[PDB]
């Protein structure tokens, strides 16, 4: 089984670097990019890089170039990444993430169905609505995203203290082990992701995924 | 087995010309030729002549010889034996006869003695030839009367008068209240303008529960009116359902 | 009136499918001989007079992202690679103890070596006494252990030494079709390289190949018509790779000002390794030339068609590689047996907005290679006697967009590679493998009493 | 008129009729890496003697073209006689009877020849 | 009735006739270890052309059935007619008749097409 | 049948380089314990009375 271990959170001071590890296991290290993503609470999702096993290949965001590196050990399959000059933005929980579509014919990086346990790290478009949903058991939430570039749209789920979970991709496909009660719908840029008969389970936070961007989340708890 | 979408109608002086255009969609567009046959009141129907999209080739009639001009764009292919693709017709020289509706059909076969023939067809396109300017229509609510007291049910609608020339189109509900809609043809008044209605039977008990906009176009004047036909009516054989 | 079934055989109808394909290399090859070079040992000769059928009326969906031609050639390749160094000599007894020190040179500090003189036993063709002999490895080939250094793959794989018969220059192979099936081939101008193709032509054997393994800079390929071409699986999707492909080759100069000493040391019985002398002239680095002018007008020419795609005011930053290995960081690629690794931060350090010399780029040089990420087989290039001087063709780039961008409106793009299956997309995107079905029922007014 | 190999493939089925003697022309065609081009070229021969035994075992043995005693079934895409050789291709029919071919192919090889010999042997005895 | 591939093998050879287009069908059907099938289906294809060889240069080449102008020799097991196709099964004919097939076979392929078509070149040039 | 091996065992990944690597047996984590198999009584009563 794919497997992303990670090592534990840590803080730091300004002006300091971190590094962060992630060893995958359950699968051919070379055939597909690991990918690097922080989540900072009420804030949206920023992807960071993603780094290729085979050569050691690697792409940065604009925001990090010149600050973070991205190598790896194919021996041990192990990603590392580190991050300089960090200030009090950098606050967050980072992740390693890797697509559900991955042999060794070809791959598909952005649907992220695995993730690492996460890294607390403390150092001291995409329209998605509404905000917060509060809806008691049983009802049905209507969580929207608007887009404008189109193209293969995700809907990922985070219970409180827990990795998000690929809910749905592609739009109206659901993964593995996501019932019938999940539904995803479009008409033009308008992405609906829709699930019926809500149960203590799917209470957390939903978040619509193109591509790298991600939406500023939908809150849904139970009343 | 596919589907031919003309351009609005137009209205165009004596002397000025007119293009009229042809989209196809739901099959090869280059295997096909594409007639173009018009309709007067006068002369009956015509044939104007057709033209390959493959080749370039064209055969109009010699009515047609000296003042229609048929162009065909490059197919578009969407499938591997299914296309989408667009025909142009531009007919100069427009005279007081030449006011009918204009076709676009699909020829039959590839090959053999009938391969031109027009087998699938267009909507059809009205082309008015006229001096008299174009007057924009005035929109009036109808009162919603009592159709039924046992059953229960009423007729609201809308009211086209004074406009100039045909057509004008009505949607109710930007197109969402399409059952018991019956929009009857307009009169030729001695001024020599159209004049129609349209009228939905829906249930008395529909107030607050269901908006009615009537959706009034007239393309020629380029204006959309959409009025608010009021739920409460007049009528006293409805009043007492109320 | 009532129709009959009637069979017919030998109908235009064919069907997407994957097959053996074979080779075709020309007669001219055959004829350079030299122990084998590369592949054509026994390859069919390619025909003199090739035909192509062009398929009026004909428009066929093409996907060279979905191609298993590449795969199959990548595989072959690979399969090459392993039978051209099953004979050739294991260097199996060279992991010893490397006693280096600096070249024979006369500083400054900031020279940082490059080239150590290494000291070191050697079994003789006798199975007594040994052998103190020097050789001269690059810094990218020793690693110092606790000046006393070792080969930088020992505790990694096994290592042969590349046979000095044989030679890895790229020539022109033609791959075929059996009987039965067909390559099908786009011949539009304006092909990008996915879906219906309006002018689609039949073919037995495609055009000259050649298998040119380079990263980040295309080298020998086909020129694009008119308009330089743009093509990528995804282009909202910064994961996957963007081949750009040239219609203007850009000409680029490659030496090495190191012409070369083969000292044949005898490691009897039979083996010999070829280790690399004394240099002969002045102790300077390989370069890459590149016009200034031909980069400006190609990069100009580029730039304005990324516009059609990242929308047409937007502002375009070229910029380096972001690390990894050496093979994806550096222009990798070989050049008279040599394996070069360059310096492309001089070609992608510029910003484009909405509206006379030569560029040297610093090129390293590899001995013991591990290409296509393979672990158990390390070759070791054998020493080219002699300058090295080779001039070829930019005609295509592998490039990678930064992604996680949302706020602003300008893309950094910077060369990637890796995926050595991306070299061969960019030859066969305009062709595609189908089999044929002759066997078509039909009805007619046809049939017996 | 010669389009050559799959020439007339975007023509009409009545037009592709007359390129039947191309495509059978060229359907023939007369240390590693040498078999690669042995196993195809074996894989080629197969190929082609299975289709020429479906040709034989059918009532057909001359190639190209034969005619047969079944009934066209309408279900098989009930279409006319002119809407078919004059406005539809090969390709395009094929993926239409791409579910009745191996019915097809059954009632051709059982139903005929295996009947219809021993019916001439019946014939031929008196 | 359909018994299948080998079906009527304890049948009757008169039962086992109507068999024949059965047991024809499934006759060709379309790194070591991979070899071992290349090989085999080599050898199958051998055998079907070796068959095929013989049932041409005969006074056959349609399959199935073909009759011959050869008087039954009864030193060749004299059975009767009624004693043959229904009272002995295929495999026990085939061990009586083992001894004389090589000899029939040459007088099938000898006798016949080699004397009878060069009477039909002079039959046909009148 | 039910067979055990009471010695969850540690792979101790010595490397004989260049390349080669052993894979020896390491510490023993718990019991000293030795591999068992278990054969129910009444089964193989049962099949032992039907075979003879
Ligand atoms: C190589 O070059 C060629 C050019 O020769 C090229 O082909 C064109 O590529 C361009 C991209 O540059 C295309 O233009 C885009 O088309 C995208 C896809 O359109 C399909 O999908 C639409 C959505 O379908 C879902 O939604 C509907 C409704 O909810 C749903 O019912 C369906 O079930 C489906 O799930 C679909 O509606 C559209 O259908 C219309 O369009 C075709 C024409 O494209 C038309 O014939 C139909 O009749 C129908 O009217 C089509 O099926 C697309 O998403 C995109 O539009 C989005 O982005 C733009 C901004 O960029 C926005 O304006 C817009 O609001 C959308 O969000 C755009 O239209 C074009 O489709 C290609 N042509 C063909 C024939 O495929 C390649 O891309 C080039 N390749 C490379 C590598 O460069
Ligand atoms: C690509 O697909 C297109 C269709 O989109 C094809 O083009 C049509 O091809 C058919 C043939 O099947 C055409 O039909 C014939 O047109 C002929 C025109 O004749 C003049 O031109 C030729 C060529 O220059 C001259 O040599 C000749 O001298 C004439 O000057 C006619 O002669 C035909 O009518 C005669 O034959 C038919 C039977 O074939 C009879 O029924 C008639 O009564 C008459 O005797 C026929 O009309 C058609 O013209 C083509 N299209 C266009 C636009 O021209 C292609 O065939 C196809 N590609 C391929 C490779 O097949
Ligand atoms: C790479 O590093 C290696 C060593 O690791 C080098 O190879 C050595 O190079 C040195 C030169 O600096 C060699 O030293 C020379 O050896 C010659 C061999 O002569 C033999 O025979 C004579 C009798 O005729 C004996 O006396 C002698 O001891 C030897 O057994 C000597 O003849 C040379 O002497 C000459 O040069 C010196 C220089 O100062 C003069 O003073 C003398 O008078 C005389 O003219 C000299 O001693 C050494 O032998 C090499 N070793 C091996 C194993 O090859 C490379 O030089 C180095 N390369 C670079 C680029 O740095
Ligand atoms: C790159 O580095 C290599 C290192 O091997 C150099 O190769 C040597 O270059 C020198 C100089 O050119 C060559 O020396 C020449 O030897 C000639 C005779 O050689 C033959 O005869 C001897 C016996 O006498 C044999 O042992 C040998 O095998 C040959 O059969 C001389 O005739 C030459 O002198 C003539 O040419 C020079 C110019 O080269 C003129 O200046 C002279 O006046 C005269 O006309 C010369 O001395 C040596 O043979 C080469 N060795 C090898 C193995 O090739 C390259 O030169 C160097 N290149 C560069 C560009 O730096
Ligand atoms: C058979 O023998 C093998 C010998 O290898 C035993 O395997 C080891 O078992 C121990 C005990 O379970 C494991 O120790 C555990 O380590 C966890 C953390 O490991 C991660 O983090 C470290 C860095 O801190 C990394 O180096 C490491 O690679 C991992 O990524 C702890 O979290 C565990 O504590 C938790 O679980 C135990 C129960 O296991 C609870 O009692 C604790 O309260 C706590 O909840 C634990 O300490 C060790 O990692 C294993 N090694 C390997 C290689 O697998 C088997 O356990 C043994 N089995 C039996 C049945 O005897
Ligand atoms: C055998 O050949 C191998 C080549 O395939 C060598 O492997 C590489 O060796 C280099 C060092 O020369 C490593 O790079 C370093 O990695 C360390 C990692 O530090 C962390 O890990 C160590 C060990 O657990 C720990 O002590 C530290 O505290 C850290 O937690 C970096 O810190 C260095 O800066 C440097 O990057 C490579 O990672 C390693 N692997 C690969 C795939 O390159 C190997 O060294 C050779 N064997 C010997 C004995 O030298
Ligand atoms: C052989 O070695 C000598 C000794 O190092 C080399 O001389 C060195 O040359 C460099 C380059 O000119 C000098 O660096 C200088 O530093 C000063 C610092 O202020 C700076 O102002 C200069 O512009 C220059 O960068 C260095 O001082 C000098 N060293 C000595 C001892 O003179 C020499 O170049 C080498 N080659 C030859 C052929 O001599
Ligand atoms: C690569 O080297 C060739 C050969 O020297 C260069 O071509 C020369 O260019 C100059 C300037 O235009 C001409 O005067 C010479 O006649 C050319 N010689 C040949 C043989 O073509 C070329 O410019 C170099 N390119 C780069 C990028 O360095
Ligand atoms: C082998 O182990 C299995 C599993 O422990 C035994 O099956 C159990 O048998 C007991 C007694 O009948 C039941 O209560 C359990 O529910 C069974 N468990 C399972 C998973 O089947 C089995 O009896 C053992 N056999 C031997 C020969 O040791
Ligand atoms: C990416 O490519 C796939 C495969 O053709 C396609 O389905 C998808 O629509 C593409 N995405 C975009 C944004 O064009
Ligand atoms: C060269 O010599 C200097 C001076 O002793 C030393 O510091 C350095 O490590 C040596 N090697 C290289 C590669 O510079
Ligand atoms: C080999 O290296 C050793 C290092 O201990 C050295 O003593 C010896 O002289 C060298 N040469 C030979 C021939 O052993
Ligand atoms: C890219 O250039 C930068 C300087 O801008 C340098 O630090 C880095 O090492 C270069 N990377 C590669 C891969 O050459
Ligand atoms: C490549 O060149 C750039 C610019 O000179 C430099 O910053 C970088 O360090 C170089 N990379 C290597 C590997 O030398
Ligand atoms: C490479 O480009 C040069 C410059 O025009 C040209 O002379 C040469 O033929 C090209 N090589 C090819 C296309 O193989
Ligand atoms: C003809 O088609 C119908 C319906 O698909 C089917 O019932 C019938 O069996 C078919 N005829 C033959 C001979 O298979
Ligand atoms: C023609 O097609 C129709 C409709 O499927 C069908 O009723 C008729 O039998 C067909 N006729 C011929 C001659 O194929
Ligand atoms: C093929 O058969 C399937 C299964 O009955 C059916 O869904 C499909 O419509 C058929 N297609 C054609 C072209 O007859
Ligand atoms: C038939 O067999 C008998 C006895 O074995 C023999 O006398 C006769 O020559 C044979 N004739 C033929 C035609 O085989
Ligand atoms: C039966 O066999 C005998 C002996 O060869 C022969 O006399 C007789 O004619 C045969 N009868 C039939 C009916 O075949
Ligand atoms: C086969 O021939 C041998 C040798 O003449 C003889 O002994 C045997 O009886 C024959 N068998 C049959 C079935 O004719």
């Amino acid at each position: 089984q794919v497997r992303l271990s990670q090592s534990g959170g840590q803080m730091k001071k300004p002006g300091e670097s971190m590094r962060l590890s992630c060893r995958a296991s359950g699968y051919e290290f070379l055939n597909c990019p690991i990918n690097w993503i922080r989540l900072a609470p009420g804030r949206r999702p920023e992807w960071m890089g993603w780094l290729k096993p085979r050569g050691g290949a690697v792409n940065y965001a604009r925001k990090f170039q010149g600050r973070v590196t991205m190598t790896r050990d194919v021996y041990s399959d192990t990603a590392f990444l580190e991050l300089r000059s960090l200030t009090s933005d950098d606050t967050a929980v980072y992740f390693c993430t890797r697509g559900k579509y991955c042999t060794a014919r070809d791959y598909y990086n952005w649907d992220f169905e695995h993730w690492g346990r996460g890294a607390p790290v403390t150092v001291s478009v995409l329209t998605q609505s509404p905000a917060t949903l509060s809806l008691s058991p049983g009802e049905t939430a209507i969580i929207s995203c608007r887009t404008s570039q189109s193209g293969s749209l995700a809907w990922y789920q985070q219970r409180p203290g827990q990795a998000p979970r690929l809910v749905i991709y592609s739009g109206s496909t659901r993964a593995a082990g996501i019932p019938d009660r999940f539904s995803g719908s479009r008409w033009g840029a308008d992405y609906n992701l829709s699930i019926s008969n809500l149960e203590s389970g799917d209470f957390g936070v939903y978040y619509c995924q193109q591509y790298e961007f991600f939406g500023q989340g939908t809150k849904v708890q139970v009343d | 087995q596919g589907q031919l979408v003309q351009s609005g109608a137009e209205l165009k002086k004596p002397g000025a010309s007119v293009k009229i255009s042809c989209k196809t969609s739901g099959y090869r567009f280059n295997f096909y030729h594409i007639n173009w046959i018009r309709q007067t009141a006068g002369r009956g129907p015509e044939w104007m002549g057709w033209i390959s999209p493959y080749s370039g080739d064209k055969n109009l009639a010699p009515a047609f010889q000296d003042r229609v001009i048929m162009t065909t764009d490059t197919e578009v292919p969407v499938t591997s034996f299914t296309s989408t693709g667009a025909a142009y017709m531009e007919i100069r020289n427009l005279k007081f006869d030449d006011t009918g509706t204009y076709f676009c059909a699909k020829g039959l076969l590839r090959d053999g003695s009938s391969t031109w023939l027009p087998y699938l067809w267009g909507q059809g396109t009205l082309l008015t030839v006229s001096s008299a300017s174009t007057k924009g229509p005035s929109v009036f609510p109808l009162a919603p009367s009592s159709k039924s007291t046992s059953g229960g049910t009423a007729a609201l609608g809308c009211l086209v008068k004074d406009y100039f020339p045909e057509p004008v189109t009505v949607s109710w509900n930007s197109g969402a209240l399409t059952s018991g809609v019956h929009t009857f043809p307009a009169v030729l008044q001695s001024s020599g303008l159209y004049s129609l209605s349209s009228v939905v039977t829906v249930p008395s008990s529909s107030l607050g529960t269901q908006t009615y906009i009537c959706n009034v176009n007239h393309k020629p004047s380029n204006t959309k009116v959409d009025k608010r036909v009021e739920p409460k009516s007049c009528d006293k054989g409805l009043e007492v359902l109320f | 009136e009532n129709l009959w079934v009637t069979v017919y055989y030998g109908v235009p109808v064919w069907k997407d499918a994957e097959t053996t394909l074979f080779c075709a290399s020309d007669a001219k090859a055959y004829e350079t001989e030299k122990h084998n070079v590369w592949a054509t040992c026994a390859c069919v000769p390619t025909d003199p007079n090739p035909q192509e059928i062009h398929l009026e009326n004909v428009t066929e969906e093409f996907n060279m992202w979905k191609n298993n031609m590449v795969e199959q050639m990548h595989t072959d390749i690979i399969s090459l690679w392993d039978q051209s160094l099953k004979p050739c000599v294991k260097l199996t007894p060279l992991c010893v103890t490397l006693q280096c020190t600096n070249v024979t040179n006369n500083i400054t500090d900031d020279m940082r070596g490059e080239l150590k003189n290494c000291s070191f036993n050697m079994t003789t063709e006798l199975r007594d006494k040994k052998q103190k002999v020097y050789s001269l490895f690059y810094r990218l080939d020793v690693v110092q252990i606790n000046k006393e250094y070792r080969l930088i793959n020992c505790n990694t794989s096994a290592i042969t030494q590349a046979c000095p018969k044989v030679s890895f220059e790229p020539i022109p192979i033609h791959y075929c079709a059996p009987a039965g099936f067909a390559i099908l081939k786009c011949k539009d101008k304006k092909f990008n390289g996915t879906g219906p193709c309006p002018s689609v032509s039949t073919v037995q054997c495609t055009h000259g190949i050649k298998p040119v393994v380079s990263t980040q800079l295309l080298l020998n390929g086909s020129l694009a018509e008119e308009e330089v071409m743009i093509r990528s699986e995804n282009i909202t999707n910064n994961a996957k790779n963007i081949l750009v492909q040239f219609n203007t080759p850009v000409q680029i100069n490659c030496t090495r000002p190191n012409n070369n000493t083969r000292k044949s040391i005898r490691i009897g019985p039979g083996q010999a390794f070829y280790a690399t002398g004394d240099i002969i002239g002045d102790i300077r680095q390989a370069h890459c030339n590149v016009s200034k002018a031909t980069w400006n007008e190609t990069l100009g020419k580029v730039v304005k068609q990324l516009r059609k795609h990242f929308g047409n005011n937007t502002i375009i930053r070229f910029a380096n590689s972001s690390g990894g290995d050496l093979e994806v960081t550096t222009h990798s690629f070989n050049c008279g047996g040599e394996f070069f690794y360059c310096n492309t931060s001089g070609l992608f350090n510029s910003t484009w907005i909405s509206n006379n010399d030569s560029i040297t780029l610093p090129c390293r040089i590899k001995q013991i290679i591990n290409m296509w990420q393979r672990i158990g087989q390390a070759m070791y290039a054998p020493p080219i006697q002699g300058v090295i001087r080779c001039v070829s063709n930019i005609t295509g780039l592998i490039l990678t967009r930064d992604g996680g961008a949302n706020n602003t409106s300008t893309e950094t793009f910077r060369p990637g590679g890796g995926d050595m299956r991306d070299n061969w997309r960019s030859e066969l995107y305009k062709y595609k493998v189908v089999k044929i079905e002759p066997l078509g029922v039909a009805p007619t007014r046809c049939k017996r009493r | 008129v010669f389009l050559g190999f799959l020439g007339a493939a975007g023509s009409t089925m009545g037009a592709a009729s007359m390129t039947l003697t191309v495509q059978a022309r060229n359907l023939l065609s007369g240390t590693v890496w040498g078999i690669k081009q042995l196993q195809a070229r074996v894989l080629a021969v197969e190929r082609y003697l299975r289709d020429q035994q479906l040709l034989g075992i059918w009532g057909c043995s001359g190639k190209l073209i034969c005619c047969t005693n079944v009934p066209w079934n309408s279900s098989w895409s009930n279409r006319n006689l002119s809407e078919i050789w004059d406005n539809m291709t090969w390709l395009q029919w094929d993926k239409e009877i791409s579910n009745y071919t191996q019915i097809i192919y059954g009632l051709l090889e059982e139903s005929q020849n295996q009947q219809e010999k021993n019916e001439q042997d019946l014939l031929a005895l008196d």
